[PDB]
């Protein structure tokens, strides 16, 4: 029966040509003689170019190749939390199999026009830098941007596990479930990963799943739509979901693999015509819900490697327009010792203060416009004797606003806190302390509001904002500490 | 009477270095712009010859 | 009649016909799924079979699937009906308001107006803005760059444009999203029903809404710009209006169009883009003009790849600009609203030949001036504004007063500032400047010039400053 | 099974057989030929044809040759007996000593450990290079790249990191040579019987030697790092050891790989490259892990072609390391060797966590020091020393020492420098830095800093320098 | 012939960029699908066999050797590219020659710092080991030196003497 | 056909940059090799067989002539690009 | 470019024209630098000829190497030495400049031949100072270096 089976004409490179097969659908998942699996994405009058789910030694020309009835799609739910997956939602931590009860399709339209509202819950990772400069809502698609080694991976883990402080908490609305796409990464890597992740008891509100080195290209292609899925239950659930795909270059490599192999015409980079098609409806799939569709979100932080910089390649340029904002990371900040490593004049978040509480927002606007007062007259700094002390001011708030940004890794900081850090800065009370000095005040500043004055946090918290009376408790704990720091 | 005419000089000189390094910007970013459509059609023909050629 | 499906390779669908051929454009309707998917024909490959771009995704079809064709191109509704409804690029609704219910339908694709039926003559066409007007006037039927971007103001201007366009010239709006980030919208769509521009009540919106969003093919959002233009056309044509099309953004039509002819398998030309590049944009831009029955007016964003303004893309672009509105950052951070670049924004039309003698002196005269203030600014910061010469602090007082009298409250933001909306006619606009220029204001304050219309709002603000 | 030989285009032989098709990855026979000549199955192109890569010469083949299938893949002596050996791509010995006996042999395509087997121990594995061991330190039973340009001295590093880390070692090393100089590997057997680390007579050989060098056609050049890999597995695995691997250069199993790939009827990716570059190395990099069975410490010679980091192929290699070292011609040109890029070359362990934050500081402020006076460089080569700040200038000095005392000779590198190899711990070489920052050597000159050892050497240089 | 008979042989191949041109015409012709900049996917192949037949023999193999200087032109001066870095990747070392050296008057046209040789002293005798064993790696220091030197500003004895050896040594 | 009886004419391309495209937007999709910025091998004999034709003839041919003057727009003043040259 | 690279193997000499040079009013346009012969070789064309050659080359690769200063900073920031060899070496540059009478049209000076010992003789004197009072003016558009000492006089 040729129109519900086929036979293999030829094999090899993860392409296999099938005879027959005539009533398969487009993009279905067939099975070979071997039990592999593979995809029907060519559909071509004499001939289905199937795409091989493993390694083709097991194929050969003659073999039968049958339609199952088969649907791609994953395990979906909480019974996914603190396990780690492949692409098809196979458990491959070896802690016995998923006790999941619902599946979800991995490839489905985004939510439409109409079922949204506007981007308005903070989405807070912990990071300063970040929280206060670049804020990102509940819904958003911020890309994290920059060549190897910059840190793109460091600020997701550090997202991730900030919402500890949350998922711990009681206040239902605030929580928000973690999901970590590893895409074409190696193994061990992947295990480091989630060794960070269970160390820092981040691994129970979080999915992991992986599509590493040696996964055959279609299950790179597919990991991040799996990884939506998962994230989507949440979505629709009146819950709260965070995905990150790390990275979608390796996803876009892996796709051409397939489409130049499949004798798709090659583009730009060699990439096929739809590569922006590819990324669009997976970053479309990230939303905010209105409250007669269960008010629960998808954010998602795809992860973008460039080449010496160049944002103006291919695949940056694709999700750059496709996404809210973009944190850019730059190497040479990162060994200036920014680190991390934001250029904070370029990063932008579309959102903005829409995704920002009241105390940071009052901060963080006074701290954009000193630093882009600042990055204006930046190369006067070791060039400059003679300069008016109305730019002397400029350079030196500068600097020191700059150094509070700089901040540790893995340790995510509560909003109050880096409230308290950058009200510091910005109402001059660190104008005086040499540069250097900073981090070690920031680091010893903190340590005592969050142990002597965790009632004035509760507070910033509570009022939404930095009230008169928070102000004189803040002046007093900063005048005198620092008087103290200085002796 | 020589500060006058060093610190005139220098404010002239400086004004000229100034010019001449926004000029050179200028023409490098062409340069730039230029180099950089070229890689993009050298990378694509290359693609292209070799598809064609199977 | 009805083809079948023989090939499928992801956005792309061969059909074959048994009798007659589906000329190319036409659109075809595939039969047994549970959406619509429309497949626009892009070749015949001979042998009774054409190859089709698909508007929307083809996971599901089968070899032997029934395709109708339906005798024309994409045709989508047309009419006053369209106005404050949202469609997609084959015409359906989107916004979940039901169906829209027009008497007429129109083909998307429909050749440029004949040499005959163009206009000789270049109009202004009066926005009522000072800025634009004054110094980079639009002209009817022109093309009009729109710099700057996200943040600086793009979404009130426009629909600042669909306000003063529909009140002081009685011509409707389309608004086309190619590529549309879907969030932007739902956004989108909110500010203009808060605004009154689109009214969900009543039958007084002033603009229709066509979106092509991000997350559709490429044949889809390569459509869009043209499913918007047909709408815009039958208020040109069947109504006689003077219009509004509103294109975010070009670069994206562009990029969809180098996308499908990757997907059919044409060679790119230089730098990636498509061979039919030039006339891509060509056969979509010569479609916007003044003809004898009215004419469309496009307001179109303009991304520049690489900030390079010789890629192919800008360039191809810029051949069809009669004029730019550069937003600008800077403007915007000193509290000028709209944020318009008064030296950097430009216009063809700004030309005595074309616009008054005395229109043309005064902008002139207005640039000069601003230019002038300029060259100015580093002998402040160093000298202080006092060892100028009485020519010299003359320029900076007057300049200042004409930057603050090129601000202006408009109605479309009057819920988040305040303020009641202006519309300043061409006339008083050209008077105004001209006597700040003259000297006629000179004993007045230079923030009684912010914020205001028509200069007696300027009288009447100094005094009431007393 | 027999088939018949029906086209030869360079290394890519088709092959007809009439019954039994042999899978993808089996290694055939060609019948009539004086030395044995393995074709490996790459592809079924239909009507009873494979496609396969050749692992010797194609020439003197004839249309309708024999062909014999195997049954298997590759298959190739591994065990002890390897040990004091060297092998081709197919397992033959090549040093004339006879044969190969062991017990047991193993196909060179094999799964990658999966996920529950890895490990994410690490600890420090100190070398004696100061940049190294400073910057950006290896780990023990980790995956540590080697990348530059042609010439800018990956193979030089690699015999140093044998000569200080593989001459005392505990347990077994391999070494691999992939595409490169015949030469080099007559060098490197005759050193290692001389240091007795090879040993012809008895049987405490420590070293298995495989080599497919840049003499040999692509087919050979694409498998024998997956040859050498498999020597290396069976030590880690069967014998649960610790163990060595060293590969130069593994950029050669790419490049042979893109040298057939039009044959095999690719259309090919950007800068000609195969499309299955990254699955084609992630199956192969994959294997070369720790595992909890046993530990691999491997240390990979990355070649860049042009110099260009970006090129598609050390690209996609980065992500298969613990740690990198960045070797740049700019460096090299100025003398300063080891050419190791300080502000490009990075470590999985460099955490203040795991080396200490005294090591961490240390290192974040010389490379601070460093990017700093890089962005000065070109500011000051116009605008002159005299306009910056006597602390833009004390950064400026400071740092062009350090960027000297990160050179160093090598032992292995005499007949280049004329200086005797310095070997430094890591105490002295923290210790040294700490002490150029901290200001300590402000009154001695420059070149005192210039390619010595600890930093002893550097006193003592300046007052030779004196006169 | 001269290699395996004990006798020594100088092979000069002026040069290889002509013949990877003539190899790329005749692929083409063939019809195999063009590689990087239009070469064929194994240029590095065609020059890496040829190369490797330079070798020195062993005294059971007789004892002789064959040499090679193959050439290679650049376009620009950038020994960077593509097909100049493959033949440095296959050699034991390379002399490479610029314009601006020449026409400054320094012929031969040596660039130190860019050209090296991969057997060092080995290959010489030890009366030049004894002169020549630390001069390479000091006359790079000191074009990096006299570059950072360039505006004579307050230099130190030992910059100022690495300066005059530089300078003398050229 | 002015120039050939004896009468004068004058030719303006507006423009020459313009027609090259339209030309190689043909020659790609006839699958001719790109060259230097995309454009087939023949860019500059498209323009070389059209401008030959602007002429001054001779008494003995009629002494009529055909003036040319073509246009091309640089991009940003590059007028060592290829269609300009 | 294939087509130019590959034709330099099949000359004995090369003149290559500048647009550079042309744009500067150099006439001839001929790249002093990138122009070479298979004869320049003391053994045919004698030593002083020669040596000659490559004082000009070596004087205008020497001005070349410091022009990204002055392109910056300008002259005032250069050595006694090196103000020297600029003034020197755009002397040079002028005095290979020369009317042609094809092209007497476009220069609006008559066309001029130089005997190859007037050519040695008039840079031999250049290269050894003998005209470092000279404006450089003089020695653009002339024939015999005795025409641009003429032409130094007239201009007062
Ligand atoms: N805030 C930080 N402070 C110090 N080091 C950091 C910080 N963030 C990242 N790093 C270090 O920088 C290196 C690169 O970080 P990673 O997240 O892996 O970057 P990427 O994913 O871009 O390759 C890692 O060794 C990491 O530990
Ligand atoms: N550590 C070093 N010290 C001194 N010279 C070196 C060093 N490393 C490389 N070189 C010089 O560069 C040449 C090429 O180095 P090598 O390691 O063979 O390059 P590749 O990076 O291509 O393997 C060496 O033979 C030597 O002359
Ligand atoms: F030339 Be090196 F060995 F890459
Ligand atoms: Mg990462
Ligand atoms: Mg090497």
């Amino acid at each position: 029966d040729l129109e519900e089976t086929g036979r293999v004409l030829s094999i090899g490179d993860g392409i296999a040509r099938v005879h027959g097969l005539r009533n398969v659908q487009a993009e279905e998942m067939v099975e070979f003689s071997s039990g592999l699996k593979g995809m029907s994405l060519n559909l071509e009058p004499d001939n289905v170019g199937v795409v091989v789910f493993g390694n083709d030694k097991l194929i050969k020309e003659g073999d039968i190749v049958k339609r199952t009835g088969a649907i791609v799609d994953v395990p979906v739910g909480e019974e996914l939390l603190g396990r780690v997956v492949d692409a098809l939602g196979n458990a491959i931590d070896g802690k016995g199999p998923i006790g999941s009860k619902a599946r979800r399709r991995v490839g489905l339209k985004a939510p439409g026009i109409i079922p949204r509202i506007s981007v308005r819950e903070p989405m807070q990772t912990g990071i300063k830098a970040v929280d206060s400069l670049v804020p990102i809502g509940r819904g958003q698609r911020e890309l994290i941007i920059g060549d190897r080694q910059t840190g793109k991976t460091s600020i997701a883990i550090d997202t991730i596990i900030n919402q500890k402080r949350f998922n711990d908490g009681t206040d239902e609305k605030k929580k928000l479930y973690c999901i970590y796409v590893a895409i074409g990464q190696k193994r061990s890597t992947v295990a480091q990963l989630v060794k960070r992740l269970t160390d820092a008891d981040a691994m129970k509100y979080t999915i992991v799943v992986s599509a590493t080195a040696s996964d055959a290209a279609p299950l790179q292609y597919l990991a991040p739509y799996s990884g939506c899925s998962m994230g989507e239950y949440f979505r629709d659930n009146g819950k709260h979901a965070l995905i990150i795909y790390d990275d979608l270059s390796k996803q876009a490599v892996a796709y051409r693999q397939m489409s130049l192999l499949l004798r798709r015409p090659p583009g730009r980079e060699a990439y096929p015509g739809d590569v922006f098609y590819l990324h669009s409806r997976l970053l479309e799939r990230a939303a905010k819900m209105n409250d007669a569709f269960g008010g629960g979100s998808l954010t998602a932080l795809p992860v973008i490697e460039t080449q010496a910089g160049d944002v103006s390649a291919y695949i940056p340029t694709n999700v750059i327009s496709i996404t809210d904002g973009q944190i850019f990371l730059e190497t040479e900040l990162f060994y200036k010792g920014i680190r991390p490593a934001i250029n904070v004049g370029l990063s932008v978040s579309r959102v903005g203060s829409a995704a920002q509480t009241r105390a940071m927002k009052q901060v963080a606007g006074t701290m954009k416009l000193e630093l882009a007062q600042y990055r204006e007259v930046a190369a006067f700094a070791q060039f400059g004797s003679d300069l008016d002390a109305a730019t002397q001011q400029l350079l030196s708030r500068g600097v020191r606003l700059t150094e509070l940004l700089k901040q540790g890794q893995y340790s995510p900081m509560a909003i109050e806190e880096q409230v308290a850090v950058i009200y510091a800065g910005v109402r001059g009370y660190l104008d005086k302390l040499e540069p250097s000095k900073i981090t070690k005040f920031e680091n010893a500043f903190l340590s005592h509001v969050i142990s002597q004055h965790q009632a004035l946090l509760g507070k910033i918290r509570t009022d939404g904002k930095i009230s008169e009376e928070s102000d004189a408790k803040l002046k007093e704990i900063v005048t005198n500490f620092l008087a103290g720091f200085e002796a | 009477e020589s500060t006058t005419s060093e610190q005139s000089a220098r404010m002239t000189a400086m004004d000229n270095a100034s010019k001449n390094a926004s000029e050179m910007i200028d023409k490098l970013t062409l340069t730039f712009n230029r180099t950089r459509q070229a890689v993009i059609t050298k990378e694509l023909i290359e693609i292209i010859s070799g598809a064609a050629a199977l | 009649t009805t083809g079948r499906i023989v090939a499928v390779i992801g956005a792309v669908v061969d059909v074959q016909f048994d009798e007659g051929l589906p000329p190319i454009l036409n659109a075809l309707e595939v039969q047994g799924r549970e959406t619509r998917l429309v497949l626009e024909v892009a070749q015949h490959l001979g042998e009774s079979t054409v190859r089709t771009i698909a508007m929307d995704g083809t996971e599901g079809l089968v070899r032997g699937q029934k395709v109708l064709d339906s005798g024309a191109p994409i045709r989508i509704p047309v009419g006053p009906e369209t106005l404050g409804r949202i469609m997609n690029v084959i015409g359906e609704p989107i916004d979940e308001r039901g169906p829209i219910k027009t008497k007429q339908f129109a083909a998307i694709h429909a050749e440029a107006p004949e040499f005959v039926e163009m206009s000789v003559e270049q109009e202004i066409l009066v926005t009522g803005i000072k800025v634009v007007d004054l110094l980079a006037p639009y002209a009817k039927g022109g093309k009009i760059g729109l710099f700057g971007g996200a943040g600086v103001g793009k979404t009130v201007l426009i629909m600042e444009l669909i306000n003063n366009v529909a009140k002081a010239h009685g011509g409707y709006s389309v608004f086309a999203g190619v590529g549309e980030r879907t969030r932007e919208g739902n956004d989108l769509y909110h500010e203009m029903i808060e605004s009154g521009v689109i009214n969900l009540k009543d039958a007084t919106s002033k603009v229709a809404l066509v979106y092509g969003q991000m997350n559709e093919p490429p044949g889809a959002r390569a459509r869009v710009a043209l499913t918007g233009l047909t709408v815009a056309e039958y208020f040109r044509d069947q109504e006689g209006q003077d219009v509004l099309l509103f294109i975010d953004n070009i670069f994206r039509f562009t990029q969809a169009g180098s996308e499908v002819s990757a997907l059919l398998g044409r060679i790119p030309s230089a730098v990636g883009y498509q061979p039919t590049l030039a006339t891509d944009m060509g056969t979509m831009q010569e479609r916007i003009t003044t003809t004898k029955k009215g004419s469309i007016t496009s307001v179109q964003a303009i991304y520049v790849p690489a900030d390079d303004l010789t890629d192919p893309a800008p360039a191809t672009t810029f051949a069809h600009l009669d004029a730019t509105t550069v937003l600008s950052r800077a403007i915007a951070e000193l509290g000028i609203y709209p944020a318009v670049d008064p030296l950097d924004s430009t216009s063809r039309i700004m030309d005595p030949n074309i616009v008054g003698s005395e229109h043309y002196d005064v902008a002139r005269g207005v640039q000069k001036i601003l230019q002038d203030y300029k060259s100015l600014q580093d002998i402040i910061a160093i000298l202080g504004m006092d060892e100028l010469s009485e020519e010299d602090k003359l320029t900076v007082s007057r300049a200042r007063k004409i930057q603050r009298f090129l601000s202006q409250p408009f109605q479309v933001a009057e819920v988040f500032t305040g303020h009641l909306g202006k519309l300043v006619p061409l006339k008083e606009t050209i008077k105004g400047f001209q006597q700040i220029l003259a000297g006629e204001y000179d004993h007045l304050p230079e923030q009684a010039f912010y914020m205001v219309g028509p200069i007696e709002e300027a009288v009447a603000k100094a005094d009431k400053l007393a």
